[PDB]
């Protein structure tokens, strides 16, 4: 055994694996572990019953997770000693992205990658090639979860809502493919998520308010809104089917206090019909936002496209909304 | 081509863009593996096929795969290490659906924590492992499934109590184990096995979380969620990410077992957004549910998604009294067809899509949301508890359907699975005897 043998490791001893396979009755979905495995990982148990903080330790911590990167145990032990030992984090982050390389859809990897970056004395501001890393990993797969959630924090920590590369990079993940949802859920916080570092994190805007106003913003930059909502309706002509656009402009209208009519003449435009979208966004300005006579009615038209044609698998909640627009409707004439 | 399949499931949708990207070539091969089972034309497909054209739930295949799922696997399965007390979840979760009496499996499910349970308290991937409310939740449940007074026991509840109280975080969510993420998946696990072991509301008297204002497990964790909704409706798994439907559900039932669902989803999500979004998480021609908007239907979120609507429906229907109800709203038909027809594995299993290998993780999952479609569940003011509203749900039949109609049972008497529990994933059976034995032991001193 590579371990056993190795007189670095004479000083402590191994601590055996206990799997109940010896008391008791058979345990359950058990691994035939490689004798490597089974060697490295009794002493890991035995350095982290001692708390050791060496750099033997730290080599173990590596060496289970060439063999294991999936081992949550090891990578908050190894962060443990880093920041223990002092040691170098920037040649950290150097061995972590080859890690990442290596398993792009480890997220365990991206968790200790939040938790060593968030230590300002060894990272006062953004390192000059982090985002350029993040784009290498979105070459590979552009709407990786762990990721993202990670530029997401990255972003509010370095307070990086208004550096260039952040919308530089959704702009040319969104010209590569358009439909990608996870760059435009990005825009949404680098455009309109919450900044107030007194406040905790949120997705939304106003969450201590009524819930039916959540997102609403407390001070509009209407220009800005205006530019947004430009450049979604310019992405929705290139490819008008696709609902990420499409939702992030009822977001943006949502932050702004603006309503949905704002778009009535661009939603008609796709009506021979081009986008699922447009119908449905019509629905709800008739239904929502006009009070006129016969505004119901052609809010009912609409969802019976989409439950007839458009999007059928959808029927049943296309119905829930017909009930409520014709009960609605009928308070109305009723009073 | 059966004449009880409708066009819908038969041809692509009507409405094509002509930009090609990445999203759209995915979407059609998907579209396009799918045709072929969905009409039943398939070699690899097994009947009897029923009179909506779709097979037969493969009860015995299944059997096999998850009973060998529960035996030992060779060195090349090692990344599974920290994931072996799901293993064991999975199975017994997908044996209970099927019918099996998992009792049998008391001895072994002992024998498995045992080693797998901190001194310091909670429940880790095993000997040596830190302690992971993910680890502790498939733990407590498996225990549940299996029962009896000498499983109960294996838990130590102080150490568990003290240990969850680590987790707590000064903005109301809980990190999965001690220098661990912080996400709604934290959240919910952590709440489920507080509330299936009757642990204290309190927070132990030196958690961490005190010196933040805080008192008890739940305060600032409705607020939390809340603030991980998204622009979309739906809920992220931490504030800004982008919604999914994996942490919608562990959202919304964490919200569950804080009050009724007609008092807490209303407060404090967006409905008006939800609603929407959670039913554009199903589409056509394949009927099953994707996660996230743009990306492919997967058979796990058959529960992810599917069993966020009860929940959604019971904020919507209220507490029912032991009365009209908005009723299914989403296509019981589209899951049905794609669990059974598509998800299928001719060899036993169950799988993400066409072209996957089956595992465990998706069995139990397809097999979970096949059960939903097969139920009424519902809250009501009768319950078990001396989280009172999470052990008032309740359950009736919604059999098999004859005929066409937008909110049809598409499955047979054949296919159909135990009831499980929408928030606790197991049957409601289990989740009551464990919750009233702990009920009636006092905490540990
Ligand atoms: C109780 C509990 C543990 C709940 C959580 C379960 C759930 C599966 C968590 C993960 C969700 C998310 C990050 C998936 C993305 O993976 P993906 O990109 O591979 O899948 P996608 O394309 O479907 O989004
Ligand atoms: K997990
Ligand atoms: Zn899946």
């Amino acid at each position: 055994g590579k371990y056993s043998s190795d007189p670095e490791w004479a000083s402590i001893k191994p601590i055996e694996l206990n799997d109940g396979s010896d008391f008791g009755a058979m345990p359950l979905a058990t691994i035939s572990y490689s004798p490597e495995y089974l060697e490295a990982t009794s002493y890991l148990r035995a350095v982290m019953a001692a708390n050791e903080m060496s750099e033997r330790a730290l080599r173990l911590t590596g060496d289970i997770i060439s063999m294991n990167p999936a081992h949550y145990t090891v990578w908050i032990y190894r962060a443990k000693i880093l920041f223990a030992l002092g040691k170098d984090l920037n040649e950290e982050i150097e061995w972590l992205n080859k890690v990442a390389l290596k398993h792009l859809k480890n997220y365990q990897i991206w968790h200790h990658r939040q938790v060593l970056m968030s230590s300002r004395a060894h990272f006062p501001t953004l390192p000059p090639r982090e985002q350029d890393f993040l784009m290498e990993m979105f070459a590979q797969d552009a709407k990786s979860y762990h990721v993202w959630t990670y530029r997401h924090w990255l972003v509010r920590h370095f307070k990086l809502w208004d550096h260039p590369r952040e919308i530089q990079d959704v702009e040319a993940l969104l010209k590569a493919d358009v439909r990608n949802n996870s760059a435009w859920n990005h825009r949404y916080m680098l455009r309109f998520g919450p900044r107030d570092e007194n406040e905790f994190d949120a997705g939304l805007h106003n969450t201590t308010g009524p819930s039916s106003e959540k997102g609403r913003l407390p001070v509009v930059d209407e220009d800005l809104v205006d530019s947004e909502l430009q450049y979604s309706q310019s992405r929705i002509l290139e490819a008008p089917e696709n609902r990420s656009p499409w939702s992030y402009a009822r977001g943006v209208l949502q932050a702004a206090g603006r309503p949905l009519s704002e778009w009535k003449d661009f939603a008609r435009s796709f009506v021979a019909v081009k986008s699922s979208h447009a119908i449905e966004w019509l629905a709800d300005v008739y239904a929502e936002e006009d009070g006129s006579e016969g505004s119901a009615a052609e809010a009912v038209k609409m969802l019976t496209l989409l439950k007839e044609k458009y999007d059928p698998i959808r029927r049943n909640y296309w119905e829930y909304r017909i009930r409520q627009i014709t009960a609605s409707a009928a308070h109305a004439t009723e009073i | 081509v059966h004449p009880g399949i409708p066009a819908l499931f038969r041809e692509p949708p009507l409405i094509h863009d002509l930009l090609s990207t990445e999203t759209t070539e995915l979407q059609s091969e998907t579209v396009n593996k799918c045709l072929p089972l969905l009409k039943g034309i398939h070699n690899s497909q097994k009947g009897p096929f029923n009179k909506y054209g779709i097979p037969a739930l493969q009860r015995k295949d299944h059997l096999e795969y998850l009973y060998d799922s529960l035996e030992d696997y060779p060195a090349s399965f090692v990344a599974l290490d920290a994931s072996r007390p799901w293993m064991v979840y999975w199975a017994l979760a997908g044996l209970c659906l099927l019918g099996e009496d998992v009792t049998r499996f008391r001895e072994r499910v002992i024998s498995t924590f045992t080693a797998a349970q901190n001194s310091t308290g909670g429940i880790g991937g095993g000997h040596g492992q830190m302690s992971h409310v993910a680890s502790s939740y498939a733990a407590v449940l498996s225990i549940a499934m299996v029962g009896g007074e000498e499983a109960f026991k294996l838990i130590d509840r102080k150490a568990m109590w003290k240990w969850l109280g680590k987790l707590k975080q000064p903005d109301g969510g809980f990190t999965v184990c001690e220098g661990g993420e912080e996400d709604v998946r934290g959240a919910y696990c952590a709440m489920v096995v507080h509330a299936l072991l009757d642990l204290p509301l309190a927070l132990p008297p030196e958690a961490e979380a005190r010196q933040n204002g805080l008192e008890t497990f739940t305060d600032g964790l409705p607020e939390y969620l809340s603030r991980c909704q998204t622009y979309e409706g739906g809920i992220s798994g931490s504030p800004g990410s982008e919604a999914h439907g994996a942490y919608a559900f562990c959202a919304l039932a964490c919200l569950c077992l804080l009050g009724r669902p007609e008092v807490v989803v209303p407060r404090y999500m967006n409905i008006a957004t939800l609603l929407p979004w959670l039913s554009a998480r199903q589409y056509a021609p394949e009927g099953g549910f994707s996660g996230r908007t743009n990306k492919l239907v997967d058979g796990c979120y058959s529960h992810w998604v599917g069993n966020c609507w009860p929940l959604v429906q019971a904020a919507l229907d209220g507490t029912q009294p032991l009365r009209s109800s908005v009723g299914n709203l989403y296509s019981r038909e589209g899951l049905t067809r794609y669990i059974l027809s598509c998800c299928q594995c001719k060899l036993g299993g169950l799988r993400d899509k066409p072209g996957k290998h089956p595992d465990s993780y998706h069995t139990c999952y397809a097999l979970t949301g096949l059960s939903t479609v097969q139920y009424y569940h519902y809250c009501t003011d009768s319950s078990v508890s001396s989280f009172s509203s999470a052990f008032s749900w309740k359950h009736d039949p919604n059999f098999a359907s004859d005929g066409q109609g937008s909110d049809i049972g598409v499955f047979t008497e054949n296919d159909r699975l135990v009831p499980f529990h929408p928030i606790f994933v197991i049957p409601h059976k289990s989740a009551e005897d464990i919750r009233v034995w702990f009920e009636n032991q006092s905490f540990d001193l």
